[PDB]
């Protein structure tokens, strides 16, 4: 604190009008709606990880039991998931040609497309309206009930597309090393930035920040941001290449598995990785966080949960068996194996408890008892958004989209300050010539004086007596 | 400053509460006259405040003809009397709101310390309640405007003649 | 094995009625509202560009208007539709504001109307009704001061005396008039400013420092025996009625056209001068103007205060208005029309909302003080909306691309031209200084609120 | 403020009001290359 | 939106209520939920005065529970606290809102009165002295308003001048009404009574009083025949019919005074405004029985 009444003032007063906003902010958290759910043991000999999703089933509430699906589709390719960020809408791309989005809770059947152009991946853009697929070769923006919207051509081989929501924009990372920002509002490539690396293997989003992580074969993550063509930082997370990453929703902790059998947890706000887990018997397929920082690992015939790893306590590194039951040692929270499947992939259901995996078959729900956030915010997103309130909140979004280039790694660098005829064609040139020479001379003559004025703000027996002869 | 107002009805008179004021400079303006069309912002502009009813159909009969040579009846002396607060009779007279210059003096002279107004503001404001009728009324029981204003017209006509059974 | 799980009741969030309105649960997890500085940037952009979409300032003109120009104006500090016109014909009007009409048009002068005051008297004789009529008093060219009568319809509570209640025969020509109030005692002047009693018709008392005629005089709002004026030998002098004498005195170095006291804070005034200029001054220290106001292109002809205090608005000789706020020193805002000319006289109105302008081509316009804000009554929801905006705006008011926007207003090609030739002249004049400066010792740093002052009389430190 | 149960004026209103008042008043590797990066 | 401010105004003593040790976090926000839902039902269009009755009555449950909860787990009758009267001012905040929408139904009115009544002991002198000018200025022509006010107070606080002045703006209103009548006579009547057996206790410790009434009697006479000819007002047979019939039920009213009546002298007065057929029959057996007490 500086010893000026008047700043002493200032700061005391804009503190005090901060403190009074979080006070408010913590009688809003008594106010709440909800409250998470759990799973705790009650004694010592039984363990978590031990029950089995039958048991939760016959334990728990009908409405949860309807919701835990269970689809097979045992004729095209492994099932690719993603469900909408309302969290109602689901959408499944098949490895072979099926891309299906259902209302997934009364079952309809919003749009289904049979494409024998074998499919990857897909995402609900901006709606439960406009979803994007991938394709062996283009892009493709689709309408609700399924008629090809656009055929994005630009975005050859998108392995890897993703679709960030304050923004409006579109990001299709594929195969030959290349990534692409396509605002699909007005419809315009907004940044197209080469990767040196190679072709990209995985790709998340850091919502705190809108900043995509990509996972290279090197071994390398590295955060990208639409506006200048370097990344924007590089990470080494681990040998040969990196299989997969996901970010928690605050945007502080990050997970990474890479095809040596290895799984980081990474502090992305400071970039220190917290830890490694490398007593790892298979290559990690998948890696997911919740809302509630939890970690969900796939093997692929396998996938396990670990409640409370992502913070900084040495206990938090995760573990797969513990001796005697040492509490100092991470188990994971609980478990599950499928029969024979691969989990292609998986995604927790946004504001239940739920988490989705995609394999050989189908689609599967486990129920997690405390994986999504039990209280959500109207303002944002509704689970229950009739018709008219969904539109007009889409048009308030497309007012408020933010510019392409606010995308940067601290989200708070807005704010601050700094202080930022013949003859006469001829003759005119000879006279404007000489009044620049004439604006050199007198520059170069006011700087002598100066220079002469920083000189006096500074400031032999033969020689003494013949100082003055020259 | 026009704290209150007056409406005559065929079944009673009314006493209003301004609680807002159009701005005064700005009446001739598309916004404001359109608030007085719209019902949403008259509400904001006035609340009801009181509501005598007529006992019959002879006493209303002669409070119109009171109305129109322009008196005060008992009826309303009692329910001014009633609605309008007692501010001192020198400084700060209150402001009621009538539809007559010529009811004016009747009502002064019976309280000093009341002043009438009617101005363009004031008869936009009488416009306004003559517009939206029973909805400002919340639900308090009055009846059928139409019915009544039918019977009082035709017994102040038939008065103002002497028709006769003859 | 105590288990549980999100559930939600169905009957909790989709009301079982259909009138019924939904609940919006709401949680403030900062986690979970993820840009703050991105999305309030973009409100705030979003705001200032529908702020310039919506700037629609002109709201109307007052009836047709004055044959001759308008010179003349006084607003009633009583009431709000009322203000008082006058012209260089000789006619003096009386408008309701609310209907852009007039209540009566006398003709009252054979010469100018040098200058209008609106006031109730108080005589002795009776007690004038404030209530059914308004008076008005015309100070004229030709030697005479008449105070009138109008009958206006504000209150309705009566049912002859129309007009020329009475006539003040002066000895030279008056120039300037001004009325103390709670007092009913006017003072004008013209070679010598007068202060006159309504009752009396010869002027009660002579104020005057020297022989000079007095351009224009101005009473002050709150403690309102301090009056001040404005001489043709370009100089300042309040007068204090108490001590019934005048006072101080400054001279400036061009002569100031007109001071308008603020109403809130009761010992400075703001004067309207002819080098461009509007001083704002301290009363008990006048040797340094607090603030100077600039945007202007010729002489500035009339200022006025807003109640609230906090605003200038100025009409020049430049056919121009701006709008100032008391702490900046440069315009808010310009009005400007190809219909409007030579502004020799502004008014800001008393619910500080509108601004009344009175123009030579003989028109007395008038516009919005802020060019947004629509009269009608706002819903709740849309106000809190409506200052939000404002609020956003005054945050990011620096920022490049909000000040581009905001600060964009289209001004007449005069102004916009003369404004790059004043600018060319002071670049001119501070780099010839700047070399003077090079090579002599001794010169002060004269200050840019002390530049302004040839000299004072009562000199004190 | 004007209520019911004040008598407001001081002055009677009704014959009822004046007779009770007047009788009242009468009753009172990898590692290599990021290394190399 | 509006609910949104409401529920945070409920927020801070809620946050008291937890924080001392009486209400767990699950029961409050069980609270809460019910809260919203009736703040949702208020505000939401096409709501009735049952709503507000049923909200109303879950926060009077509220309240007991909370007494007998501070009662029980630590034995205090009375918290220090902002809940101990927060509630209460919530009922009162809840009450004025339903008022100021359906100024008609008069069994909200009432619950509103009884309440504030009941509650009296904190409550203002001044606050019944609003409702019952509210409710006045609403529904002028109610006598049982005007009588319910006048008891009210000539029973709590004795303020006969007050009650005088309520019975005279009544009248003032509605002559029409001699139920207004009777029960002015009968509070003339019993004001008398209380003031002669005070000065019967003074005279122990140590008629104008019927001419009020009398007065009372004759300006009702009057103008209740006034307003019953004003009503089906063409004409000698008609005027004579009118006469008769208005005569039958006035005297008829008379009568009642009669049976609601010292006593010996008011009746007599009553037979003599009379005099002033079948019922000159009537009036003389009045008299005989009246010789005969």
């Amino acid at each position: 604190q500086t010893k000026d009444k008047k700043l002493r003032a200032g700061l005391k007063k804009i503190d005090e009008q901060y403190k009074k906003a979080v006070s408010s902010a913590a009688a809003t958290d008594y106010l709440l709606p909800e409250s998470n759910g759990y799973l705790e043991p009650e004694n010592e000999l039984e363990k978590t990880f031990k029950v089995q999703q039958s048991e939760i089933k016959s334990s728990v509430d009908v409405s949860t039991a309807n919701k835990a699906l269970d689809l097979s589709l045992k004729e095209f390719g492994p099932y690719h998931i993603k469900y909408a960020k309302n969290g109602t809408h689901l959408l499944i791309t098949g490895r072979k040609g099926h891309v299906a989005s259902m209302d997934w809770r009364k079952g309809q059947l919003r749009a289904e497309l049979f494409l024998n152009e074998t499919c990857h991946s897909a995402t609900y853009l901006q709606n439960e309206q406009y979803f994007a697929v991938a394709q062996k070769k283009y892009t493709f923006i689709y309408d609700h009930e399924g008629t090809e919207l656009h055929r994005l051509k630009q975005h050859i081989e998108a392995r890897h597309l993703d679709f960030l929501p304050y923004h409006y924009l579109l990001v299709t990372a594929g195969e030959t090393g290349w990534l692409k920002y396509h605002d699909v509002s007005t419809g315009q490539l907004v940044s197209e930035l080469r990767t040196k690396a190679g072709p990209t293997m995985a790709m998340a989003q850091n919502p705190w920040n809108a900043v995509m992580h990509l996972g290279h074969s090197n071994g390398t993550v590295s955060l990208w941001s639409p506006s200048m063509p370097e990344p924007l930082v590089k990470l080494l997370s681990a040998r040969g290449p990196v299989n997969s990453i996901a970010i928690d929703r605050s945007g502080y902790y990050m997970a990474t598995t890479g095809a040596d059998r290895s799984m980081k947890i990474w502090d992305i706000r400071n970039f220190k990785q917290l830890h490694s887990v490398e007593s790892l018997p298979t290559p990690g397929t998948n890696v997911s966080i919740s809302d509630t920082g939890l970690l969900a690992l796939s093997r692929g015939p396998h996938v396990t949960l670990w409640k409370d790893a992502l913070k900084l306590s040495g206990d938090s590194k995760p573990c797969f068996g513990s001796m005697g039951g040492n509490p100092h040692r991470n188990t994971p929270y609980m478990s599950h194996l499928f029969a024979g499947n691969k989990v292609e992939n998986l995604g927790f259901v946004p504001f239940e408890d739920l988490l989705g995996v995609g394999h050989q078959t189908g689609i599967t729900n486990l129920i997690v008892p405390g994986a999504g956030e039990a209280n959500y915010d109207a303002l944002e997103l509704n689970p229950f958004e009739t018709k008219k309130q969904r539109q007009e909140q889409e048009v308030r979004t497309l007012l408020n989209k933010l510019p392409a280039d606010t995308i940067t790694l601290d989200p708070n660098s807005i704010g601050s300050v700094d202080k930022r005829s013949g003859l006469r064609s001829f003759l005119r040139k000879k006279t404007q010539n000489v009044i620049d020479e004439r604006k050199l001379r007198v520059q170069k003559q006011l700087d002598k004086e100066k220079n002469i004025r920083k000189r006096n703000h500074q400031i032999d027996v033969i020689e003494e007596a013949l100082s003055r002869f020259g | 400053p026009i704290e209150y107002l007056l409406f005559e009805e065929p079944t009673g008179y009314a006493v209003f509460k301004v609680k807002l004021q159009q701005d005064d400079i700005g009446s001739r303006l598309k916004e404001v006259q359109e608030q007085i069309n719209d019902f949403g912002a008259f509400t904001k502009l006035i609340e009801l405040v009181s509501f005598a009813p007529f006992k019959g159909a002879a006493e209303a009969l002669e409070n119109a003809n009171d109305i129109s040579e322009g008196l005060v009846s008992e009826s309303l002396k009692a329910i001014l009397d009633l609605n309008l607060p007692k501010a001192s009779s020198k400084k700060k007279n209150i402001t009621l709101a009538i539809s007559d210059k010529n009811l004016g003096p009747s009502i002064k002279e019976e309280f000093p310390y009341v002043d009438c107004i009617s101005n363009e503001l004031a008869q936009d404001l009488i416009r306004g309640v003559r517009l939206h009728g029973e909805k400002l009324f919340k639900g308090l029981q009055s009846g059928d405007l139409e019915r009544a204003q039918l019977g009082l017209g035709h017994a102040y006509s038939r008065a103002k003649v002497k028709f006769s059974v003859q | 094995m105590k288990i549980k799980t999100i559930k939600r009741s169905a009957d909790d969030y989709v009301p079982v009625k259909s009138t019924q309105e939904s609940q919006m649960p709401r949680n403030l997890n900062p986690e979970l509202h993820p840009f703050e500085r991105a999305r309030e940037y973009t409100k705030a952009l979003n705001a200032t560009k529908l702020e310039r979409m919506f700037a629609k300032p002109f709201v109307g003109q007052l009836g047709y208007g004055h044959r001759d120009g308008v010179y003349a104006i006084a607003k009633n500090y009583g009431s709000l539709n009322k203000l008082a016109t006058g012209s260089a014909d000789g006619v003096i009007k009386y408008w309701n504001m609310s209907t852009r009409e007039e209540f009566v048009s006398f003709k009252a002068h054979y010469g100018l109307v040098t200058g209008l005051c609106v006031t109730q008297p108080r005589f002795h004789d009776k007690k004038p009704d404030l209530k059914s009529q308004n008076f008005m008093l015309s100070c004229s060219d030709d030697k005479t001061v008449k105070l009138w009568s109008i009958n206006v319809d504000d209150y309705s509570n009566k049912n002859n005396e129309e007009g020329l209640i009475r006539t003040f025969d002066g000895e030279s020509a008056f120039q300037g008039i001004d009325s103390h109030r709670e007092n009913s005692t006017f003072a004008t002047g013209g070679a010598k400013i007068h202060l006159w009693d309504v009752n009396r018709l010869k002027p009660v008392s002579d104020l005057s420092w020297g022989a000079d005629n007095i351009t224009s005089l101005k009473f002050n709002q709150n403690e309102t025996d301090i009056l001040a004026s404005t001489g043709s030998d370009n100089s300042i002098v309040l007068y204090d009625l108490r001590t019934n004498s005048p006072t101080q005195k400054i001279v400036q170095t061009m002569r100031t056209n007109a001071i308008c006291w603020n109403p809130m804070e009761a010992f400075n005034f703001v004067t309207a001068n002819e080098d461009h200029n509007a001083y704002y001054y301290d009363m008990r220290n006048l040797s340094r103007s607090l603030n100077v106001f600039k945007d202007h292109v010729s002489a500035v002809m009339d200022v006025d205060f807003s109640p609230t205090g906090d605003e200038i608005v100025t009409g020049s000789y430049d056919k121009s208005i701006r709008i100032y706020k008391t702490n900046h020193g440069h315009s808010r805002e310009i009005y400007h029309t190809k219909r409007m000319q030579h502004v020799f006289q502004v008014k800001y109105s008393m619910d500080s909302k509108y601004i009344i302008s009175g123009s030579d081509d003989g028109n007395v316009r008038l516009w919005r003080s802020k060019a947004w804000e629509r009269s009608n009554v706002k819903t709740t929801r849309e106000k809190n909306k409506l200052e939000y905006d404002e609020k956003l705006k005054e945050r990011f008011r620096h920022m490049p691309e909000i000040k581009r926007i905001s600060r964009h207003r289209h001004v007449p090609q005069v102004i916009k031209k003369a404004q790059e030739i004043k600018n060319i002249e002071l670049s001119s004049i501070k780099r010839r200084e700047a070399n003077e400066r090079r090579t002599r010792k001794d010169m002060p740093y004269i200050s840019e609120r002390k530049k302004q002052i040839v000299g004072t009389v009562h000199k004190y430190e | 403020h004007a209520s019911a149960f004040t008598r407001t004026q001081d002055v009677p209103q009704t014959e009822l009001q004046e007779k009770v008042d007047q009788v009242l008043q009468e009753s009172n590797d990898v590692v290599a290359e990021f290394q190399e990066e | 939106s509006k609910t949104r401010y409401y529920l945070e105004q409920c927020i801070p003593e809620m946050d008291d209520l937890v924080e001392k040790g009486l209400f767990t976090k699950n029961e409050v926000s069980l609270i809460m939920k019910k809260r919203t839902d009736f703040e949702h039902r208020l505000n939401s269009r096409g709501s009735s005065i049952n709503d507000y009755i049923k909200y109303i009555n879950y926060e009077s449950n509220v309240n007991k529970l909370r007494a007998k909860r501070c009662k029980r787990i630590l034995q205090v009758k009375k918290t220090n606290s902002l809940s101990d009267w927060s509630i209460q001012q919530r009922i009162g905040f809840i009450y004025q809102r339903g008022t100021n929408k359906f100024p008609q139904d008069l069994k909200f009115w009432a619950m509103y009165l009884n309440y504030m009544k009941a509650r009296g002991n904190q409550t203002s002198y001044k606050k019944i002295h609003n409702i019952y000018n509210q409710l006045l200025k609403l529904h002028p022509t109610n006598v049982d308003i005007w009588i319910s006010c006048a008891k009210y107070e000539y029973e709590v606080h004795a303020n006969f001048k007050s009650c005088r002045n309520i019975f005279q703006n009544g009248l003032r209103f509605n002559p029409d009404v001699p139920k207004l009548w009777y029960e002015y006579v009968k509070f003339e009547l019993n004001f008398i009574t209380k003031l002669i057996n005070r000065r019967k206790v003074m005279g122990l410790i140590n008629a104008l009083r019927g001419d009020i009434a009398l007065t009372i009697f004759d300006v009702c006479m009057k103008t209740l025949g006034k307003h019953y000819i004003n009503k089906h007002k063409s004409d000698s047979k008609m005027n004579i019919e009118l006469n008769k019939e208005t005569l039958n039920y006035l005297f008829s009213e008379s009568l009642r005074y009669i049976k609601l009546f010292e006593r010996d002298y008011l009746i007599n007065h009553v037979l003599q405004f009379w005099k002033n057929p079948e019922l000159y029959l009537k009036t003389v057996m009045i008299d005989i029985t009246l010789n005969i007490r």
